[PDB]
């Protein structure tokens, strides 16, 4: 990877010094600071992928074991830990509780509101009907 | 824009320019003089 890797990077620097000559010959605006900025930026972009592209080969041939193993062997240990401080979240707050709270206020609501809502719709007739009363009387004056 | 190299293809490669070698500088306030003149008389004997 290494051999090839220098081959081709030398064939790329031929390449963008053979282009740089053609850009310079030629007449540009302000462009020319952008064309060697793309340049550069494209040169360190093949050097980062040829960094990469050599670890993951050396990586994925199975040649790096036990490394991969050692990580999973943390990372499940990891979850394992996670799971276990769930279970003991899960222990600490209970849910029996919350059924008897309900069913407290469910009682009292039946047994206190249901008068209190009968009250309210009654008052609420009772206006009602004295407004209609007024208006209709309203009315009744206006037409007069 | 306009200043663009006009030539006839023929070789893929050019190891010198045209500006290049004209040496001239030519910034966005440079007129580019061109000229084309076609001349055609279809000539006949005027002794019919």
């Amino acid at each position: 990877l290494s051999q090839v890797y220098s081959k081709v990077h030398n064939g790329s620097e031929i390449l963008f010094s053979y282009f740089q000559d053609l850009v310079i010959t030629l007449p540009f605006e302000l462009r020319k600071h952008k064309l060697i900025d793309v340049i550069s930026m494209y040169r360190e972009l093949l050097k980062d992928l040829s960094k990469e592209a050599q670890e993951v080969f050396k990586a994925i041939q199975s040649l790096k074991t036990t490394e991969v193993l050692r990580n999973l062997q943390d990372l499940l240990q990891f979850i394992f830990q996670l799971i276990e401080d769930n279970i003991k979240q899960l222990k600490e707050m209970k849910f029996t509780y919350l059924i008897n709270y309900i069913q407290d206020e469910i009682n009292t609501i039946f047994s206190d509101y249901i008068p209190y809502v009968f009250k309210l719709l009654k008052e609420n007739l009772c206006l009602n009907l004295h407004k209609f009363n007024e208006f209709i009387q309203n009315e009744l004056q206006e037409a007069s | 824009l306009l200043d663009s190299p006009i030539k006839v293809p023929l070789l893929l490669s050019e190891p010198i320019n045209i500006i290049d070698a004209l040496e001239m500088r030519d910034a966005v306030e440079k007129p580019q003089e061109f000229t084309i003149v076609a001349f055609v008389k279809y000539d006949k004997n005027q002794d019919v």
